[PDB]
């Protein structure tokens, strides 16, 4: 259910309003709320990092946004 | 408990002043009573080459008289004379000066009979007041003089034993043995711990090297059955220090149980007495100052009056009565023993008013005695 | 209404309040003017108090309306924080709020009270500051003193005056009838006297009583020559008890009147005769309000003494209060000279005598086009499990390895050092830290930060350990240190890929490592990284985890970055702190053992520690390749993982 690639810069597609997030843990406190990620929108993705557990993230000029299915999608 | 934390160390210290080459081991006031009886048990049973010596002073009867060329920079920093005042009565004592003769020199302190960083600055800014402190400083130094002349023998190898400190004491009293003696006269202090480097002479020999605070056991030393040498006097023409006693069972209940501690300790069968040391004292000092809801350390350690206890058990009209940390540490010297030896209700109430009067957070349980369960009459 | 312009600041005051007003008045066809206050109650108060209509609120719908497709926004500082919808091309006039001689914003450094805030304030905002402000200058020295302390572009200069100090005048703006605050008519006094002290910093009786013991004598004199003393003392001055003890006394009194702040103060300076001031910088407004009595009352100019203020400020000297009372009521105080006042109006508002008016302001403004430079970022880089690792992962298996080599090379050591090194040497470390820590007076540096050098020799001397022994130990330990390294390919190459991108990159590490062993592991891990600025603890003595390190860096490089971010691992020192700093942060997760690796390392004793630091780093190593490099399914994952391990 994630999306992400070992090859990094790729574009994705946002599929619903995405949050962005300085940390990870998506912990509320680094979740960003001066900006977001239009619905609809393509962002470069330039590297994903993982939690200690097995789920990735993908890293933006502007934060980390999740990579389920559900929400992002590879161009 | 208190074998644990002294016998291990004095041992560590008796037999590192051995290796090192020291002829004279000087235990100072207060703190230096029960660790001179047990050094001296020690010697005894072990039977070790080398003599201890039993000398009396404080800070007070020795600052003054350490500032031999100018006044410490020190004296007016956030650990100087003008450090804990409470009351007016506080000012005017750290100030070593009368309130008249003071209120003389400073009519803006006539009031208030940050605070305590301005009157540090307000005093540093004085010339007169430096120069004023300096005579009063040589004045009392005579009687010191004489009293480090008469009772420490400088053509020997000597060391000095104590506990714990930031080790500006140990600078001023070398200071003053220099001034005694006329030489560069290096003295090394055996401390627990202390945070600060060797300077000038002040040589410094840790036993542990580990971020711990060993004020702890101030109230253990604080049992001593004498006051805090004030000064010394003359008199058959010898300088003595003066000596209010106080009551001696206390001291003697512990010097009995200390005594006996260093019996069953030296005959322990180790492999390696340097590592049973170590690794006794790690392990007894980690406990002791991370088990606050231990049966004798909340029933005993913390009941000894330093007269009020050290950290006593808390009431709820008490915590009612209190908004701040600081009001709160008037209260006790160990807020996490003091809730461990609390009621279930007073720890909720504390639970309550901590996360807004920004109170240190509890995070133990009340205390259970482990042994003599229950009344035992 | 062609333009629009909003104005704000913290309070109802300044050049920000008198061109409003003027504009307001002026100005009601060619622009529309608002005042945004910084929320509700403030908004309210001023309308209460002064009956406009055209006050809104930060993040008010009427805000929220204007903001976006705004002209000029209006400011007296550089705000910290501006709204995000604010419009991409809007005009920052920054209308100082005073001139002098003393250090300002970026000049205060990092001793400054204001450090954090500064930082803040620019990582923030330099894109606004640097391409949107225009930083309202009065004289060429002025301009130039404030072009040193601050980073405006000269460029976007604006010449003229002060509008606080020349729109209250006889004739022009006035919010409030001064007569309606005095006892008496201002035409009710022999003359009028303003005093306006600074606030100073060590006061053990208020600051106020120090300068003004005695009121009584003070009204007495004041009486005598039918002056009317008007006190308005500095803001924080007003909490002490003696002030309102003073206030209280004096409620009604027909010669000393407390100035009621709620009410700006250079409004009414036209109807100042004399000024008793000291060393602050209303003095200048006073002089360009057209104020000509000057007493520089400064008691205390024994401090600022032994360091000119003697040739750019007016005023007849006075050191005492008795002879503060000696010269109010000898009404000994000339006007200033022609010659004097030509000299400090040149110097410091020059240019203002070029015909100058507050129509030739805004038009400045107006007229003015916005040129803006697209600016680079800044991007730092945590060190250790950032871009490099290590080969078994957690720290303490240096220690192990350390100790396994001690413990084998034949060199006799004490079994309390060898069976505990770990023990030993961790809290020998963090001993140095405590004791670094708590000798801030006794090396008067506010650094604490350690060295390995720092931990040896504690061990070595509290030890009595031989030369050879502590030398031994720290070889290995340094050399172990180095021989551990693996590079994080990755986020390497992605830092190089930025700098390629060309931007500025640069590494903030907190270690006691000295900085040649750190650049040998670096090497070691990818020799690119060698030519990559570095900001190591050991070296400079600040650390990430105070926040120091990044206001090291912020005043170190000659910040001109549009954004500021730092990756890291560590949810303090690389994201926490730096983000309070205004840092966008980039955190990822460290390495870290999962239950049964853990277990295994954790149930071996000194011979076994090593080897199974080894296998669970290998297992660590094998399921991370096996999820995020083959991008294998959960099953099959878990299915190789158990087979193997
Ligand atoms: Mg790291």
């Amino acid at each position: 259910q994630y999306v992400w690639s070992t090859q990094v810069p790729f574009r994705v597609l946002s599929l619903k309003q995405n949050s962005f997030y300085l940390d990870v843990s998506f912990a509320e406190t680094t979740k960003r709320k001066d900006i977001f990620l239009k619905e609809l929108n393509e962002i470069d993705v330039i590297a994903v990092d993982w939690l200690k557990g097995g789920v990735p993230r993908l890293l933006t000029e502007h934060g980390y946004i999740t990579a389920h299915k559900d929400w992002v999608k590879k161009s | 408990y208190v074998g644990a934390s002294f016998v291990p160390y004095i041992n560590w210290a008796i037999k590192d002043a051995i290796k090192r080459g020291y002829e004279t081991i000087y235990f100072i006031s207060r703190d230096g009573h029960f660790l001179k009886q047990i050094a001296d048990k020690i010697i005894e049973i072990r039977g070790y080459n080398v003599k201890t010596k039993y000398i009396y002073g404080s800070r007070k009867a020795w600052r003054l008289p350490s500032f031999i060329t100018k006044v410490d920079d020190e004296t007016f920093w956030q650990f100087g004379n003008f450090v804990g005042m409470d009351s007016f009565e506080d000012l005017v004592k750290a100030s070593y000066l009368s309130e008249s003769e003071l209120l003389s020199l400073f009519p803006e302190f006539e009031s208030l009979r940050e605070i305590a960083e301005n009157i540090r600055k307000i005093f540093k800014n004085s010339p007169a007041y430096h120069e004023k402190v300096l005579a009063i400083a040589a004045e009392k130094r005579k009687m010191v003089r004489q009293y480090i002349q008469q009772e420490i023998n400088p053509k020997e190898k000597f060391a000095f034993v104590e506990f714990w400190g930031r080790g500006y004491t140990q600078d001023t009293f070398g200071r003053l043995l220099n001034d005694a003696f006329g030489k560069e006269v290096k003295n090394p202090f055996y401390y627990v711990r202390s945070f600060t480097d060797d300077m000038g002479t002040s040589v410094r020999h840790n036993f542990i090297l580990a971020p711990q605070n060993f004020s702890f056991f101030e109230p253990i030393f604080a049992q001593t059955p004498y006051d805090s040498i004030p000064d010394y006097y003359e008199e058959k023409g010898r300088i003595e220090p003066i000596i209010n006693h106080r009551d001696r069972s206390v001291s003697d209940l512990i010097s009995e149980g200390l005594l006996k501690f260093t019996e069953d300790y030296l005959a322990l069968n180790t492999q390696d007495e340097d590592y049973f040391d170590a690794a006794l004292s790690q392990f007894n000092y980690q406990y002791q100052l991370n088990t606050p809801n231990d049966q004798f350390i909340c029933n005993v350690f913390s009941e000894l009056k330093d007269e009020k206890p050290y950290a006593p058990a808390l009431t709820l009209k008490q915590l009612e009565s209190i908004t701040s940390k600081q009001e709160l540490d008037k209260l006790t010297q160990s807020i996490p023993i003091s809730l461990s030896k609390s009621d279930v209700k007073v720890i909720d109430y504390y639970n309550k008013i901590q996360k807004n009067y920004n109170l240190p957070a509890y995070n133990s349980t009340p205390m259970r005695k482990a042994y003599a369960v229950n009344p035992l009459e | 209404v062609d333009k629009t312009w909003l104005f704000g600041s913290y309070a109802w005051q300044g050049n920000p309040k008198a061109l409003f007003l003027y504009m307001l008045v002026n100005c009601k066809e060619t622009h529309e003017c608002w005042w945004v206050a910084d929320n509700e109650e403030s908004m309210k108060s001023i309308k209460k108090s002064t009956g406009l209509k055209n006050i809104t609120f930060t993040d008010s719908e009427k805000a929220k309306e204007l903001f976006p497709h705004a002209d000029v926004y209006v400011t007296e500082n550089f705000r910290e924080s501006y709204p995000v919808y604010m419009n991409e091309n809007i005009k920052v006039f920054n209308t100082w709020h005073g001139v002098g001689l003393k250090h300002i914003e970026l000049a205060l450094g990092m001793n400054s009270v204001l450090a954090e805030s500064i930082v803040r304030k620019y990582v923030r905002n330099y894109d606004i500051y640097k391409n949107n402000v225009l930083f309202l200058t009065t004289s060429q020295a002025m301009e130039d003193h404030f072009l040193e302390d601050m980073a405006i572009s000269k460029e976007l200069i604006i010449r003229g005056k002060y509008p606080r100090n020349a729109v209250y005048g006889p004739n022009g703006i006035h919010t409030y009838d001064i007569n309606t605050l005095l006892p008496k008519n201002k035409s009710q006094y022999s003359q009028t006297i303003l005093f306006c002290p600074t606030y100073r910093i060590g006061a053990i009786q208020g600051v106020l009583n120090s300068l003004l013991p005695d009121f009584a004598k003070l009204e007495e004199v004041c009486r005598h020559k039918n002056q009317l003393f008007i006190v308005k003392v500095h803001p924080f001055m007003k909490k002490d008890n003696y002030f309102a003890e003073m206030s209280e006394k004096y409620k009604d009194s027909e010669y000393i009147l407390f100035w009621n702040d709620d009410y700006d103060i250079y409004e009414a300076f036209n109807s100042i005769d004399l000024a008793i001031i000291d060393y602050s910088s209303i003095f200048y407004d006073l002089l360009d309000a057209g104020v000509e009595k000057f007493i520089r009352y400064v008691p205390d100019l024994d401090e600022y003494q032994n360091d000119d203020y003697a040739d750019l400020t007016e005023g007849r000297i006075v050191k005492s209060f008795q002879q503060l009372l000696n010269c109010l009521d000898n009404a000994n105080i000339k006007i200033i000279s022609t010659k004097r006042k030509q000299y400090l109006m040149d110097y410091f508002f020059g240019f203002k005598k070029e015909n100058k008016s507050m129509e030739s302001l805004i038009a400045d403004v107006d007229n003015c086009q916005l040129q803006p430079k697209s600016l680079k970022e800044l991007h730092t880089f945590d060190i250790f499990d950032t871009l490099i690792r290590r080969s078994t992962l957690r720290p303490f298996s240096i220690f192990d390895y350390v100790r396994d080599k001690a413990k084998a090379s034949g060199i006799k050591f004490p079994l309390a050092l060898t069976e505990n090194w770990i023990n030993v040497r961790n809290r020998a470390e963090h001993d140095v830290r405590d004791i670094m820590r708590k000798t801030t007076f006794e090396r008067q540096s506010d650094k604490i930060e350690i060295t390995l050098d720092d931990i040896y020799t504690r061990l070595q001397k509290n030890l009595l350990l031989t030369d050879e022994q502590t030398d031994f130990l720290k070889q290995a330990e340094i050399e172990a240190e180095i021989a551990h390294v693996e590079p994080i390919q990755k986020r390497i190459n992605y830092l190089f890929s930025l700098k390629a991108k060309g931007h500025d990159v640069a590494m903030a590490s907190d270690m006691y490592l000295p900085e040649d062993v750190i650049y040998k592991m670096l090497d070691r891990a990818d020799t690119r990284l060698r030519e990559i600025p570095l900001y190591l603890s050991s070296t400079i003595g600040y650390q990430k985890s105070t926040g120091k390190l990044y206001q090291h860096i912020f005043f170190d490089l000659d910040y001109q970055y549009s954004r500021w971010t730092h990756y890291g691992d560590n949810k303090h020192a690389d994201g926490s702190v730096p983000r309070r700093l205004g840092i966008q942060t980039a955190v990822h997760d460290i390495d870290d053992f999962i239950p049964f690796e853990n277990a295994m390392v954790n149930a071996m004793d000194n011979y076994n520690r090593y080897p199974a630091y080894q296998l669970a780093t290998k297992m660590h190593r094998y399921r991370t390749q096996l999820v995020q490099e083959n991008g294998f399914g959960n099953t099959l994952f878990e299915t190789k993982y158990y087979n193997y391990a």
